[PDB]
Formats: structure tokens, C-alpha cells, sequence
């Protein structure tokens, strides 16, 4: 059982030839059944297409995603998702179906999913993506001034925007911004610093400040568990009341 | 190049009388098999396929395809010579973040993370070809001091933490834990004015806010050291 039509089915597709219609476009995809919204850029050589089903949609990736076509070599990637937020400060015993549950009162969720670890447990956060803007910047504005309460235990979450991190196509050397900076940081290869040298002490006195920052957000975590514990405490000791 | 680690994919929730051959002929369109082991006892199975395009098709073919009563869970396999690099310089490239850890061993993969305007998030991931070249790359970039650009800042190698966010935790496993359903007693709402509910949500939002500005703090500390580090270098260069 899935959803139809949602913008995680939704594919970017670059480096067009000029001359691309709506109807050409639609039979580069004919195989993978019909599509929804289609947009094209008459300049430029991009635009969108939604598939059916976010299977349909990660198949013709893979099968069209560097397919040769009028001399240029396609661009198709899966397009950035409008509504995304991230939910953190999730309370212990969680899922999917339940923030699908609790964020649909702010309007239609496409998808919800709580972050799990390589052991299956919650790490904390959780991603809920909205069919539209609007929807998600109502369960932004309303979880920050309310509290947002989705279990028994009085715990209101933390909803965020989602930030959105590229680790399939990331930065390659094509695309990177060939300006004074990056020309002064290619001057030397990647090497291992020779002790007793100016690179060897700079390096060293770094990792000093990346291991000090480290100790210092560590105490952080140590504030707010002994402070949190104390309300905690607090909280079950009122309950014994009225 | 074929069967890598990048090909390997985990199938859970397969039947009881599954077989090898049984097991073979579910992924039999998608070329030769490679590499398969299953656990009959546990229910699960790995299986390599020639390339990751195939893998990437067999997994979204069958991420949820019934196989008597069971559904299955198709993913692909947890890349065991996988490691998170840190502190890189932005003009740090997927292209030269491989070069330069091809020198611990042979690389499948090497990104580097990019924020929602393509900018490098500091942060990348390298995918070796084996377990020791990556314990070789780990152990030598912490006891020494390896750098990818001219500014002396030395990467920041550790073992990657894997974290699922397709799956998840499915309220069909979530459930199975009594005290969720005993949670779950209450439905989600929003903390109304005047409740036991109000007063303590008010005093979580303090806390959360407090956590806040202490780690905007931290952050800023180690801005000004970083400042003065290489203000203080500048200096000793010119001996
Ligand atoms: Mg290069
Ligand atoms: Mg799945």
C-alpha cells in the first residue's frame, strides 16, 4: 500500500534539448505509466515530472538518468521537497503512523517517518513531509507557540524547518566555484603533515579546538540531562496530587 | 566497478521454507547473482548484484512485495567499511576527497555533503573497498595529521553512523512493545492553558530554549578560537 501522485514521485529533469515539448516529454516516460504535473522550462533546458508511484519514479532515475539525448546527456534527479520539516524532541515509544496521525491536523501528509539507528531504535528525530507550503508552515507556527503533546507524557515536540543535504550527487569538481580561495587550496596535494613543521603545528593546535569543542559540548549534555532529570523528577512527584 | 559492497542488498522477513535457489530466483531478471548468504533461522538474506543500478531497481521493485504472508523488507546492506570525514575545506570535491583516501586503500565511494544550495556542508562520506583499508584510513588520519588542501585543517575521520530514514519504525513493530500502546492511551494534542499539561510543556520549553542558547555559545567559543588560531599563525609563519 502506497500514496499517489506525492512530490516524492516528482523528477527534475536537466540538460533538455531547446526544442522539448510537453508531449516529448511525456513519451520519454510513457513506460513508466502516466504522469501528473509536467512542467517545462522553454529556456535553460529543465523541468518537472510526476510519476504515479515513488517506485515508478526511482526506476526511471536509474534508467534515464544519463541517457544521451539530441547530443546532451540527461540530468534526472528527484526534486527537493517543498514541505519537508524535521520533528525533534520525539518521545520514547514512537512510529511513523503516529506522526502521520498527529501532523494531519495541519493538513495532508504526504509521508512521516521516525530516524532510527542501525539497532532500530529512535534517534530523536523524525521527518514530516506535506503536499503543500502552506500546510507545513501551519504545523511550524502552531507547534512553536502551542505545545505540541503526541503521547500521554506532557513532552512537546520541537518542529523545525527540514534541512536539506545533497550525499548521492554532493560536490563534484565540475561544480565547484574555481575563485582566489580555491586556487590558494588546491597549491598543495592531500599529504600527511611532517612533525616539526608550521603545517604540523597548525594541524595539531586545530585538532586541539575540534577535541575542546567536542569536551564543551559534552557539558552542554551533561546541563540539560541533570537539569531535565529534575524536572522530571518534579513531574512525577505532582502527580501524586489532586 | 561490478559487485561492490554498493551492490549488496539485505531482504528481511522472508519466509521459513526459504531455499538458496528459491532465494536466487526472486532477483533472477536482474542479471547474475553474486554474492548470497542467508540466515534461514532469522529470516534474512544478502544478495550482490553487478550494478547499482540494477540493485537500485530490484530494491524498488520489491521493497514491499508479498512473498507468502510475509512483506518483505528490501533495503540495501550497511556498508561495513564506511567511514564519515569532517572539517573539510569547502573547496574540498567528491573527485579530490577520493584521490586522497585511495592512498588507505581501494575507494567505492567518496562524497561530499552539500547543503540545499550545493554548498559543502564541511562534511563527507568514504565508502572503502574493505574493512582494513578503512581501519587503516581511520587509525592513520587520528594519530597523525592528514590534510586535503593548503590551509593546514586536518580531517576529521570516524566510523559513519548509519541512520534509517525510508523505513523507520512502522507502528506494526512500534506495537508489539506494550508500553507504546499504554502511551498511546492519550491522543496527540496540543497542551491546553490551565492543565498539568500546560504547566510542565511551559517548563520543557524553557529547558529546550536554554539547550539552545548554551549550544549557540559553544559554537561561537569555537568560532573566536578558530579566529584566533589562525590570526596567532600568521604571526609564527614569518618566524
Ligand atoms: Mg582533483
Ligand atoms: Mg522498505
Amino acid at each position: 500500500g502506497e500514496k499517489t501522485f506525492t512530490q516524492r514521485s516528482r523528477l527534475f529533469v536537466g540538460n533538455l534539448p531547446p526544442d522539448i515539448t510537453e508531449e516529448e516529454m511525456r513519451k520519454l516516460f510513457e513506460k513508466y505509466g502516466k504522469a501528473g504535473e509536467v512542467f517545462i522550462h522553454k529556456d535553460k533546458g529543465f523541468g518537472f515530472i510526476r510519476l504515479e508511484t515513488r517506485t515508478l519514479a526511482e526506476i526511471a532515475k536509474v534508467e534515464l538518468d544519463n541517457m544521451p539525448l539530441r547530443g546532451k546527456q540527461l540530468r534526472v534527479r528527484f526534486a527537493c521537497h517543498s514541505a519537508s520539516l524535521t520533528v525533534r524532541n520525539l518521545p520514547q515509544y514512537v512510529s511513523n503512523e503516529l506522526l502521520e496521525e498527529a501532523f494531519s491536523v495541519f493538513g495532508q501528509v504526504e509521508r512521516a517517518v521516525v530516524i532510527v539507528d542501525d539497532r532500530g531504535r529512535p534517534s530523536g528525530k523524525g521527518i514530516v513531509e506535506f503536499s503543500g507550503k502552506p500546510a507545513a508552515r501551519k504545523a511550524l507556527d502552531r507547534c512553536s507557540e502551542g505545545s505540541f503533546l503526541l503521547t500521554t507524557f506532557p513532552r512537546p515536540v520541537t518542529v523545525e524547518p527540514m534541512d536539506q543535504l545533497d550525499d548521492e550527487e554532493g560536490l563534484p569538481e565540475k561544480l565547484v566555484i574555481k575563485n582566489q580561495q580555491f586556487h590558494k587550496e588546491r597549491e598543495q596535494p592531500p599529504r600527511f603533515a611532517q612533525p616539526g613543521s608550521f603545517e604540523y603545528e597548525y594541524a595539531m593546535r586545530w585538532k586541539a579546538l575540534i577535541e575542546m569543542e567536542k569536551q564543551q559540548q559534552d557539558q552542554v549534555d551533561r546541563n540539560i540531562k541533570e537539569a531535565r532529570e529534575k524536572l522530571e523528577m518534579e513531574m512525577e512527584a505532582a502527580r501524586h496530587e489532586h | 566497478k561490478t559487485y561492490t559492497q554498493r551492490c549488496r542488498l539485505f531482504v528481511g522477513n522472508l519466509p521459513a521454507d526459504i531455499t538458496e535457489d528459491e532465494f536466487k530466483r526472486l532477483f533472477a531478471k536482474y542479471g547474475e547473482p553474486g554474492e548470497v548468504f542467508i540466515n534461514k533461522g532469522k529470516g534474512f538474506g544478502f544478495i550482490k548484484l553487478e550494478s547499482r543500478a540494477l540493485a537500485e531497481i530490484a530494491k524498488a521493485e520489491l521493497d514491499d512485495t508479498p512473498m507468502r504472508g510475509r512483506q518483505l523488507r528490501v533495503r540495501f546492506a550497511t556498508h561495513a567499511a564506511a567511514l564519515s570525514v569532517r572539517n573539510l575545506s569547502p573547496y574540498v570535491s567528491n573527485e579530490l576527497l577520493e584521490e586522497a583516501f585511495s592512498q588507505f586503500g581501494p575507494i567505492e565511494r567518496a562524497v561530499v555533503i552539500v547543503d540545499d544550495r550545493g554548498r559543502s556542508t564541511g562534511k563527507g562520506i568514504v565508502e572503502f573497498a574493505s574493512k582494513p583499508a578503512a581501519r587503516k584510513a581511520f587509525e592513520r588520519c587520528s594519530e597523525g595529521v592528514f590534510l586535503l588542501t593548503t590551509t593546514p585543517r586536518p580531517v576529521i575521520v570516524e566510523p559513519l553512523e548509519q541512520l534509517d530514514d525510508e523505513d523507520g519504525l512502522p507502528e506494526k513493530l512500534a506495537q508489539k512493545n506494550p508500553m507504546y500502546q499504554k502511551e498511546r492511551e492519550t491522543p496527540p494534542r496540543f497542551a491546553q492553558h490551565g492543565t498539568f499539561e500546560y504547566e510542565y510543556s511551559q517548563r520543557w520549553k524553557s529547558l529546550d530554549e536554554m539547550e539552545k542558547q548554551q549550544r549557540e555559545q559553544v559554537e561561537k567559543n569555537m568560532k573566536d578560537a578558530k579566529d584566533k588560531l589562525e590570526s596567532e599563525m600568521e604571526d609564527a609563519y614569518h618566524e
